[PDB]
């Protein structure tokens, strides 16, 4: 009875794509955060529900509870560090995994990236509603701004901005419906992530070459399932460091006090993975032009596709883009730098200079590159 | 099993069955994690000699 | 534009990465509290029977508990009555209200001290430094009433009187009441009460750091092992003629 | 007459930059030719079907050779490196014909 | 999800040899080889990666250090001698 | 079990693979009162007592 | 020198920070930034109507002096 013609009539079919599916045999560690990125949906997933299991979105007992958390229930204090620090550790996985693309030409998978793109949307807008769940004068006061920003659409702003809030302004009301928005996205990201592979598994991955890898295509079961263990760990490695030995590293100290809608708080920032688009909404003094700007830099993405010259795949025979391209994560960090300061004189200048670059990068000199050398080869 | 190396008498006995490889994994992890706590929990209370409520309890409960 | 001072990096017995918290300095710290802390400052998140193997024992924690008439439960009659305290019940409240505390004081609201140790830039180095940090104010400025110059506080005016001095409480052990050693014992308290599980976190991220010191050499060998076939390929082009 | 449309290109002539991007570009260290690293789209991948065996062939070698370089992070030794004045365009003539066919059929539908 | 090993591409005339895992070792001249390859490998990248980020470090060596010379203030006195 | 019917081909098949059930069900054992430190288990091994 | 027991008007441990405190007056680093506070005095006190005051003269003076005592003042306590 065939050992190859296995229990097919079932859902292993499906998990062919898991075992015997090919994959090019060059492929770097660039490639683990595919991986590492659904790690970290199930481990926000995991810790999220027993979470869930004591926090409780009333504003009277919000914050109370997530103290209640840590301080009496049993192992309670770890669970909601690698909740906090897993979302760092999310988007530490999630910028690469979009980094690998942009220096790899991922993006001419037309389909997958643009539900890649999706996708990164709604992970931030997960992040986002979740920040404001404990409810600590940096939730209520980091919600305040970024939301207020939707005010500044013409004759459509107030009317969704109190709909949003479900209210005049960020209040129990917006807080309820938060907890239960914050609960069923990342559901929706696993059927999302679901569709992400099923447009990539047809025409396959991509090499650090840029080749067609058809020739030299390796089983997955026996090299990289033990290959994405290895990197799993790492990232266990890494989550588990800042969760033991440094837990409140990347937060802001601000969050430990109660929310006080009649104080605000001393410095007023979103956490470390969106202060790269805070520089750019806050360059521009125009308020309607801010907005704009904080959603076309996230938006570019799906522009990439469209701005492709070389006639190279890959970043990896290509110098001068490889210029350009630590360039833009110099910069990018650049934004992540100045958008957790105050706006003074040296960062207003520095502020405007970095956001015009970021986007100047992108449209103009990356396209431009692959121009000048396609004319550098003979071709 | 008739070799004069420690690791062919270890495969051999156990490893070379499944069956019996999974026991010393079960097996193994009974005996492993018993040690490991004990082990990296005296390195750690020698750390903080005197710090720690177990050594400064010597001092309170009386008679005890 | 009111520039800030940067607290100093006072060491720690449990500033090391692996350094436990002296629970000694705890029990000392607590004295602090319910003594000059617990006059006008709040802490409504750690109870009395959190104390009780940290740095007090059940019995002592329970006297100390009793020690403090609380209200709850209402009476069969439908009032509210006093009753001493239990292991349960949180360190009493100064104020019922934050407007009554504003009242008590020059206007200023007393912090809760619970997490005020995570809730400041600088940790208890901060904190340390601002109960210390007292100072005659320079020449030039000019304090409302109530108001007191620390440099360490935002904006170089507090509105809280210096709380620590020379023998302004007595330890139970007999450790010289310093200025300086009370300040040190109430930070050390006021970091536990801010991360009970200091002690924990550390435990736990021993054993982590000698189980992934293992497991990483281990786990590499097996992708190395399974990877060695394709590291080790040579590849022959044998065209016809 | 080669390197940038000015007469003098900034690190002195013309003709020697292009040579030294081609040394820049890293892919003769792998033992490929330039056309071995095109981006095969319905063109190109139309225009590799017209290729002869011999030079097919030859092709899927040195793609064969060259991931497995890649998988190893190692680069060929400095005398199998693809020389810039050796390496010859093997696919331009198959690419101009399949340019050519293409640009008639599209303009034949508007019409 | 689709396609599988059989009608990936069409190869021909390519000999391959491989050895078993068991029969040859995992870490074959780690450092012997290793650390003289990520030196190659590290020159072929310094010169497109650390530029772009030697600026930023001068930029934040500037803009960290003119914040706070910003700061601090400047003689602004009218009429006096001391 | 293991089998399909009751015969001398799969009584000889039975037979065949009980010692490797024999240990299977050790796992099932062990593996469980390692889980949940099953006491009245773990009071008879010396070195865990 | 203070009020706790035996003579000389008795004997409390005078507090280990003041005598740390004194240990830093005579630093380089520290008197440096002394003497910029005494200039900064005579401007502003003789001055007969100006803003100016001496606390960034004094924080500069106390980050050099406090950066200092951290170095050396847990050693004698407890
Ligand atoms: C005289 C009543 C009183 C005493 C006793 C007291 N505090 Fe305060 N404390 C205050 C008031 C009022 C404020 C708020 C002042 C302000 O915000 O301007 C304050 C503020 C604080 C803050 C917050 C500073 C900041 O920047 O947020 C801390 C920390 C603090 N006190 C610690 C202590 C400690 C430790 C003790 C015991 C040694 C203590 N306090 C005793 C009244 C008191
Ligand atoms: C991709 C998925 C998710 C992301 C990126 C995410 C992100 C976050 C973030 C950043 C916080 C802020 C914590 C802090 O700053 O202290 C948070 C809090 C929280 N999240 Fe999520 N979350 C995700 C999924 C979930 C799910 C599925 C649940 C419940 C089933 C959940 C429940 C909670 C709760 C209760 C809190 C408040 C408790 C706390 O903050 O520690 N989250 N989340
Ligand atoms: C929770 C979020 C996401 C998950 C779970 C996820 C999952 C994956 C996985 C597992 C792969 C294959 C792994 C690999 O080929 O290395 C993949 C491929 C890909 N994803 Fe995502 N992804 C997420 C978000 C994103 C984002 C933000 C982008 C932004 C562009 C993106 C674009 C891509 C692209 C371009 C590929 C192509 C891979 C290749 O070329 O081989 N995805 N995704």
């Amino acid at each position: 009875m065939t050992n190859i013609r296995k229990s097919h009539p079932l859902m292993k079919i499906v998990n062919n794509a898991f075992i015997d599916l090919p994959a090019p045999s060059n492929i770097s560690s660039w490639w683990n955060f595919g991986s590492l990125l659904g790690i970290c949906l199930i481990l926000q997933i995991l810790t999220g529900l027993f979470l869930a299991m004591h926090y409780t979105s009333d504003t009277t007992t919000a914050f109370s509870s997530v103290t209640h958390i840590c301080r009496d229930v049993n192992y309670g204090w770890i669970i909601r560090y690698m909740h906090a620090n897993g979302a760092s550790m999310f988007f530490i996985c999630l910028y690469m995994h979009v980094g690998r693309g942009l220096y790899y030409g991922s993006y001419t998978f037309l389909e997958t990236w643009n539900i890649g793109v999706i996708l990164l949307l709604t992970v931030m807008a997960t992040a986002f509603m979740g920040y404001v769940l404990p409810w600590g004068q940096m939730s209520f006061w980091g919600a305040t701004v970024i939301t207020n920003l939707l005010s500044a659409i013409p004759y459509i702003g107030t009317n969704l901005v109190e709909w949003i809030w479900g209210g005049f302004s960020v209040d129990k009301a917006t807080l309820t419906r938060f907890f239960a928005f914050h609960f069923i996205l990342p559901f929706i990201i696993m059927a999302i992530a679901m569709v992400h592979l099923l447009f990539l598994h047809e025409t396959g991955s991509n090499n650090p070459t840029g080749i067609s890898s058809d020739v030299d295509k390796i089983p997955f079961h026996p090299y990289y399932t033990i290959k994405d263990i290895l990197g799993a760990l790492l990232l266990i490695l890494a989550l588990m460091l800042l969760v033991l030995f440094a837990p409140d590293l990347l937060g802001d100290p601000d969050n430990y006090t109660p929310a006080n809608p009649l104080n605000t708080p001393p410095h007023i920032k979103p956490e470390w993975y969106f202060l790269f688009a805070y520089a750019i909404l806050r360059s521009i003094p125009n308020k309607l032009g801010g907005v704009l700007a904080l959603a076309f830099s996230i938006l570019i993405l799906a522009l990439i596709p469209l701005l492709h010259t070389s006639k190279q795949r890959s970043m990896m025979f290509r110098p001068l883009s490889q210029c350009l391209f630590w360039a833009l994560v110099a910069d990018l960090l650049t934004l992540t730098w100045i958008g957790g300061q105050p706006v003074e004189h040296p960062y207003i200048t520095i502020g405007q200079l970095a956001s015009v670059l970021y986007f100047l990068l992108i449209l103009v000199l990356m396209p431009t590159a692959g121009t000048i050398e396609n004319k550098l080869l003979k071709w | 099993m008739v070799a004069p190396t420690l690791t062919a008498r270890l495969y051999s006995l156990l490893f070379r069955r499944t069956s019996t490889f999974a026991l010393t994994i079960v097996v193994g992890a009974l005996f492993f994690e018993r040690a490991f706590d004990q082990g990296a929990d005296a390195i750690y209370e020698h750390i903080n000699e005197g710090k720690l409520w177990k050594h400064i309890k010597h001092k309170y409960e009386n008679k005890e | 534009s009111d520039l800030e001072l940067h607290p100093p990096s006072y060491p720690w017995s449990h500033r090391g990465l692996l350094s436990s918290l002296d629970h000694t300095s705890i029990r000392r710290g607590f004295q602090v509290y319910k003594q000059v802390c617990s006059s006008c400052h709040s802490m409504d998140y750690v109870a009395y029977r959190h104390l009780v193997g940290v740095c007090y024992t059940e019995d002592e924690a329970k006297a100390l508990a009793e020690e403090v008439e609380v209200q709850d439960g209402p009476n069969e009659d439908g009032e509210m009555f006093m009753r001493p305290g239990k292991l349960s019940d949180y360190f009493p409240k100064p104020y019922p209200n934050p407007e009554a505390a504003r009242a008590a004081n020059n206007g200023a609201l007393p912090p809760d001290l619970s997490y005020i140790v995570r809730a400041r830039h600088g940790g208890e180095d901060y904190v340390f430094s601002l109960l210390t940090g007292y100072c005659e104010p320079p020449t030039g400025v000019s304090l409302r009433e109530g108001l007191y110059f620390n440099p360490y506080f935002p904006g170089q005016a507090i509105g809280m009187a210096p709380p620590i001095y020379n023998e302004v409480l007595e330890f139970d052990d007999g450790t010289p009441a310093t200025m300086s050693q009370v300040a040190k014992d109430v930070c050390t308290f006021l970091r536990w009460a801010a991360e009970p599980e200091h002690d924990h976190r550390k435990r736990m991220g021993l054993k982590m750091l000698l189980m992934m010191g293992l497991l990483l050499p281990l786990v590499y060998a097996m992708k190395r092992h399974k990877w060695s076939v394709l590291k080790s390929r040579k590849l022959a082009y044998r065209p016809p003629k | 007459m080669a390197g940038r449309p000015a007469v003098s290109a900034s690190s002195r002539w013309l003709e020697g930059i292009r040579k030294w991007y081609y040394n820049a570009a890293g892919f003769n260290k792998l033992g490929l030719m330039r056309d071995d690293t095109i981006h095969e789209n319905d063109d190109v991948k139309e225009a590799i079907r017209r290729l002869p065996e011999n030079l097919y062939d030859d092709r899927v070698f040195r793609i064969k050779r060259a991931l497995d370089l890649s998988m190893r992070q190692q680069i060929l030794p400095k005398e199998q490196w693809t020389k810039y004045e050796e390496d010859k365009s093997y696919l331009e003539p198959y690419l101009k014909e399949v340019i050519r066919e293409r640009k008639e059929r599209e303009e034949w539908a508007k019409k | 999800m689709g396609r599988q090993f059989g009608h990936l591409t069409r190869v021909r005339h390519v000999i391959t040899y491989s050895l078993s895992p068991f029969e040859q070792r995992a870490f074959p001249h780690y450092f012997s080889k290793g650390i003289p390859n990520v030196l190659r490998r590290t020159r072929a990248c310094i010169l497109r990666v650390a530029p772009p980020f030697v600026a930023f470090y001068l930029v934040y060596t500037w803009g960290t250090q003119e914040f706070e010379k910003s700061k601090r203030k400047n003689p602004a006195a009218y009429e006096n001698d001391r | 079990m293991l089998t399909r019917f009751l015969g001398p081909r799969y009584r000889q098949l039975a037979r065949n693979w009980v010692p490797t059930a024999s240990l299977w069900g050790a796992v099932g054992a062990v593996g469980l009162v390692w889980a949940t430190d099953w006491r009245l288990i773990l009071d008879w091994v010396p070195y865990i007592n | 020198g203070d009020p706790k027991e035996e003579e000389e008007e008795e004997e409390e441990l005078v507090d280990p920070l003041t005598t740390v405190r004194e240990q830093c007056e005579q630093l380089e680093k520290c008197v440096k930034a002394r003497e910029r506070l005494e200039l900064c005095d005579e401007r502003v006190s003789s001055r007969s109507q100006t803003e100016e005051d001496c606390t960034e003269e004094l924080l500069d003076f106390l980050h050099a002096r406090d950066h200092c005592v951290a170095h050396k003042l847990f050693n004698s306590l407890k």
